């Protein structure tokens, strides 16, 4: 409803930040800097102690955030600090399953109320059997959060059905050439925006990705920049050079 | 019990769904293929030294005031621990599925050595990812894996630890799985690895069943095994699980005791959670972040435990307890001095639990402890402790 | 041949004549006592892990361009070497003759560990004399023997070496023999020890005879074993000696080669002499003083060799050759990388001789090498050599 | 014939020295010093690389002599240097078997000609079977050297016969009280002097031993003294304090 609105504009930039890396205040400052820099959707990482599906840069980022005492409670503070700045920009919570599995339905409602619009759970795949349901994806739908799912070329038709069941907002796509047609068949099957999940870090590749994808994600570059010079002005600047046009 | 998921499962990112589905489908055919089962049998006999003996330890029993006590001697397996049962099974599985390469990760190197050993004998390219900090701490096992022909990749990305090697290994498998098998060391992981590892360790209890019937004419009263991830215990338990007269005891690393917070006793203080692709008991804080663990024995020093033990903990079928470092150290010396068998510090946790219950057991009872490995590898660390004599 | 004495004998000072005569008389009765033979059989099976497997090593054979090659896996015995066969036999003999105590001496500690291991399992007081200079050089094996419950006597008398420990041990036996058995580690010594040790190692070739007939239907063409004092080789040869179609090869430590004078190859340059109570081939100068020896492997680094091999050298029944340190080192790496079996540097001398003759053997021939022990104990020294890759 | 002569006097002192310990000249000097000090019989040790039947003091002495290049040839020089001083004092060659086994019959003749009168081979026992002969003891008799043998209380009668066959000069005895009678039965059985083999190092015990033994041997004290102060005057002095009367 808020993600669906933002994709009425075309060719969006998603920016990743690790919640709590540098502390609560810093995370809020960095998010402001990315928004002012033109980022259309914030992907806010719930840091996990064992993020085996993320590249080492993001692993060390998660380590920093947890050593600075990010909790399920200060994450709410962070989201509320962002929403005290901007209440239009969609917020995706990116997370491993366990920190959310250990919370309850009420925490999901508190996330929605704080400002979160979508939840991407990187190690919780949509159920394989056409019958079998997903307690957590059901819980997301029940409170109005958009489950942000990931599909591949080899996605079995059994997923396609159940992935279509729970997917809302937009779908991430992890491709392998004529990839443009490749995205169109996916996009027409789901009637949702399809975003290339690959890590973009320069303007040339972002413009390339947008030929066929409805957006691109800057996963590493922003986090890496906070380790070079953490002054958030350089995050605004980095966004402006990466986003085409 | 209130659970959103059955124990186990496959909580995987998209890029691992196809590799895991292929393995599962391939494995269902292979585990009943007689030629594969026969060849694995021949290798375990003529190369690894199965079947391992069952040793009655009368001096040890006397010294701890215990009943009839037997040791299943997985210390006498080639490489000195049960881990080779699973390494040979999975690397033979790789060969049969047409893989030419096997990839693993390792922390202390025990699993890396077993995998590298099986790959050398079977003629497979072997690649072991290891965090650079562990490479520096384990130069003897690194040299051994390299002498065994493995490529040891020193992971200098990220924080240079087990976590970073795991990420590197899984990234490799996602790229190379059409020709690379990923070899998991314990009864952990996404389906189908808990079934695969359990299947290859079940030979332990099949042998025990024959051997204990040969010397005593009946099933044992008690089976005790240590629990790192769960693989030696589940294989040691497996063929006795349906007998309700056989008690099943799993002993975790108790470190400095529960009150100190420095331990690896998932079932003492942990609770279910999703970690490394599966759902099981997990040492984790209120937010679900995985906790740091401690054990004198690095093979037990894990925050996770295999889902088959989680099932038996909640079903009440098996008793999961712990032994502190110092109970394990004392049992180590007691077995060494009384039987001349030098046990691994891992198995010394099983021994320690027997030491503490032995005087209460009626003397006619039959206790089998699974001696999951020999302890020569632990001598430098134990010698550094400078302990005096134990009784 | 011109000899004043048959090989062997008992060239002993007066104070050892009565102890040696008693042992001999007692042994003649015991070696045919069925209850003793049965109990030793049971211990070797349920405690030591006999029977050890016979492993065909097809990758190794291919890599050296050799024929059909099998390894008798004495590395899989408890303690990791064949020495325990003899330690358990002699310590069981002690127990049956009513001795409560066993005394030995040791240089590197390998024999001290085996004796201490057998004494712990059998419940005998064990006392190991060791020159203080060796104690300082072998603190890991000293700690192991003490953990096994042995008393390790550090000999600080004289020059604090093996020579001084031998003197201390024999002095002890002369005083205590009414209740102490003296445990000799190899097929050396005054009669009846060469017969006793050979009798307890013959189980190796009894097993090989059954195992090679099971896989191939015929006796091997070639048996190769290393020769330190001769015990693993004579037991490995024993049941094939009467078959003239079986060649027998013993491989000594060649060190830096014969020309350098730094070796342990008694049969290359030595000649008969009387030493430590027996007459056999001996590395000695013109005056009959025993020469200093060298070998990369301390288990081969002796100036003496057992009299049964002297007989077969002069009779022409067996071929005694050598391998240099560097041939042994290369064979070590070749076996480790191709089969995942880490051999002792001692046995690597046997392997090395096979490596150098393999391409000339017709491919249908069957070669069995006796893998007298595992090489984990040799890894720290080999890692220090910093060798590159061998082919 | 020369040993038999010296035992016509009673209560003799045997003194041990390692041939070649300190070199050829020194060995000759030490032997002179012991003779002047009253020693009646010199026991000259052929140093062996592996003298397992000797106590550590003598082991280290043998090590020194061989590192100073004692050979079967300089041993002849040593014996000839002693005989150039004194041609009455009996000389016992004490040796392990192998240095003599590696020589030939002619070397035995050369020893006799140099001055040696008896040979004691500590690790060559008299043959056990009443029939079986000893090549080396035969060789000693053939050239006129006295084989000096050692008997114990537990000597089997089979030895007693063959020990009596080859024994000449005197017999060493290694006892366990009424030891006086114990020696008399041995002495009357063999009709040879019987000498207690135990190491004497003070006058009190030497006088004690001579109550029942025909002599005593100082095995360690002289060798040990050469390591305290090698000036041979102190060997003469040490002999004089140890020998009773
Ligand atoms: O970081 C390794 C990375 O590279 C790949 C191929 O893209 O594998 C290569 O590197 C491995 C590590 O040394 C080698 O073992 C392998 O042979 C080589 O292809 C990926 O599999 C891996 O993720
Ligand atoms: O963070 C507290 C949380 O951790 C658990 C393990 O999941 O227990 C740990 O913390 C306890 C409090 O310090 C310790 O007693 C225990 O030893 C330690 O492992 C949970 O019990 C608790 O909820
Ligand atoms: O130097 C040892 C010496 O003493 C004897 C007894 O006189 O043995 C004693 O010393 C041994 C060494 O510690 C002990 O093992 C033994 O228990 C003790 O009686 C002799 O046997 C030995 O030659
Ligand atoms: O002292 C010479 C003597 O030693 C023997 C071994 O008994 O050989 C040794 O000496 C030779 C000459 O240096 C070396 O070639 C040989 O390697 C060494 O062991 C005898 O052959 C010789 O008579």
């Amino acid at each position: 409803s808020k993600l669906t609105q933002v994709f009425k504009q075309t060719k969006l930039c998603i920016g990743y930040l690790t919640a709590g890396d540098g502390g609560t205040s810093y995370t809020i400052e960095a998010a402001k800097a990315l928004i002012q820099g033109g980022v259309d959707i914030l992907e806010l990482g719930f840091p996990f102690s064992d993020p085996v599906a993320d590249n080492p840069e993001i692993q060390v980022s998660h380590d920093r955030a947890l050593a600075e005492n990010l909790t399920s409670e200060t994450l709410l503070e962070i989201v509320e600090g962002i929403r005290a700045f901007n209440q239009e920009v969609p917020l995706i919570l990116y997370s491993y399953y366990n920190p959310l599995l250990q919370r309850d339905l009420d925490y999901l409602r508190r996330l929605k109320d704080a400002g979160i619009n979508g939840v991407c759970v990187i190690d919780l795949p949509a159920p394989l059997s056409h019958g079998e349901k997903s307690p957590f994806f059901e819980d997301l739908l029940a409170v109005g959060l958009d489950p942000i799912l990931l599909i591949s070329a080899g996605t079995t038709p059994e997923r396609m059905s159940l992935i279509q069941e729970y997917a809302r907002g937009f779908l991430y796509y992890i491709p392998c050439v004529g990839i443009k047609e490749e995205f169109r068949k996916v996009r027409e099957h789901f009637d949702l925006p399809i975003v290339d999940r690959r890590d973009i870090c320069d303007k040339k590749e972002a413009a390339h990705v947008l030929n066929y994808s409805d957006g691109f994600i800057v996963k590493t570059a922003f986090v890496h920049q906070t380790t070079m010079d953490s002054s958030v002005e350089t995050l605004t600047a980095l966004a402006q050079t990466v986003i085409p046009g | 019990f209130k659970h959103k998921h059955p124990f186990g499962g496959a909580f995987l990112p998209e890029e691992l769904l196809a590799p895991i589905q292929n393995l599962k489908a391939e494995w269902e055919i292979l585990k009943t293929q007689q030629s594969f089962l026969s060849e694995l049998d021949c290798i375990l006999k003529n190369y690894a030294g199965r079947q391992t003996p069952l040793t009655e330890v009368k001096n040890f029993a006397r010294a701890i005031d215990g009943p009839r006590v037997f040791l299943k001697r997985e210390d006498l397996l080639h490489t000195g621990a049960h881990k080779l049962n699973n390494a040979l099974g999975q690397c033979l599985l790789a060969k049969y599925l047409g893989k030419t390469r096997v990839v693993a990760e390792t922390g202390a190197g025990q699993h890396g050595v077993a995998t590298a050993t099986a790959c050398a004998y079977l003629g497979l390219d072997c690649v072991v990812y290891m965090g650079a900090k562990d490479v520096e701490r384990q130069k003897p096992n690194v040299e051994k894996m390299r002498f065994l022909g493995a490529e040891v990749v020193s992971v200098t990305k990220g924080s240079c630890g087990l976590k970073d090697a795991v990420n590197q290994a899984l990234q490799d498998w996602a790229t190379t799985h059409s020709f690379t098998h990923y070899c998991l060391g314990s009864a952990l992981g996404p389906l189908p690895y808990p079934d695969i590892v359990r299947f290859f360790q079940s030979v332990i209890s099949a042998e025990v069943k024959e051997q204990i019937h040969a010397v005593a004419g009946r099933d044992p009263d008690i089976l005790i095994a240590c629990i790192g991830g769960g693989s030696n215990a589940i294989g040691f338990f497996h063929h006795f699980i349906p007998n309700p007269k056989v008690q099943l005891i799993g002993v975790e690393g108790g470190g400095l005791g529960i009150s100190s917070g420095k331990h690896a006793a998932r079932f003492a203080t942990g609770r279910p959670g999703v970690f490394h692709g599966f759902y099981s008991y997990l040492l984790q804080d209120d937010d679900g972040q995985v906790l740091q663990t401690h054990s004198i024995s690095a093979g037990l020093d894990y925050p996770s435990v295999g889902p088959d033990h989680a099932e038996m903990h909640e079903s009440g079928r098996a008793f999961y307890t712990l032994a502190t470092d110092e109970e394990a150290l004392r049992a180590f010396f007691l077995l060494t001095r009384n039987e001349g068998i030098i046990p691994a510090l891992e198995s010394s946790h099983a021994l320690a639990h027997l030491v503490s219950i032995a005087p209460s057991l009626p003397k006619e009872q039959i206790v089998i402890v699974n001696l999951s490995g020999r302890g020569d590898k632990d001598l430098p660390q134990i010698i550094r402790r400078n302990r005096g004599i134990y009784e």
